C-alpha cells in the first residue's frame, strides 16, 4: 500500500508538470493542440513544430 | 530660381536632420531601458503578452 500511495503521487506530479508547461497561453506539450505554426519567411511561410504530448 | 525669400534645400535638410533625431531617440530610449520593446509604446502585442506572462 505504500508503495501504491507514492506510485500515485508521482503519477498525480507528473500530470501537474504535464498541465503547467504552458507560455503566452499555449502548448507544443500539454496535448490541446496537434502543432504549432511560426513565421519562418517574409511571405508567410511557416515553420511547424509538431506537438510530442507528454 | 535663384530667390531670395525661400529655399527648400534647407527645409530638406531640415527633415532630414529631424529624422535622425527621432531615430536617435529611439536608440536612446532602447539604451536607458536595455530593452527594444520597453512600453506598448513600441510595439502593443508583444508588450501585452510579456506583461501578462
Amino acid at each position: 500500500n505504500a508503495l501504491k500511495s507514492d506510485f500515485d503521487s508521482l503519477r498525480d506530479q507528473i500530470e501537474k508538470a504535464a498541465t503547467n508547461a504552458k507560455f503566452n497561453g499555449v502548448s507544443i506539450a500539454d496535448g490541446s493542440t496537434t502543432k504549432l505554426t511560426f513565421l519562418a519567411n517574409s511571405d508567410g511561410s511557416g515553420f511547424t513544430v509538431n506537438a510530442k504530448t507528454i | 530660381l535663384n530667390s531670395i525669400n525661400t529655399n527648400a534645400g534647407a527645409m530638406i535638410a531640415l527633415q532630414n536632420l529631424n529624422g535622425t533625431n527621432s531615430e536617435l531617440t529611439t536608440v536612446q530610449q532602447r539604451i536607458n531601458t536595455g530593452k527594444k520593446i520597453a512600453s506598448a509604446k513600441d510595439n502593443g502585442a508583444i508588450w501585452a503578452t510579456a506583461k501578462n506572462q
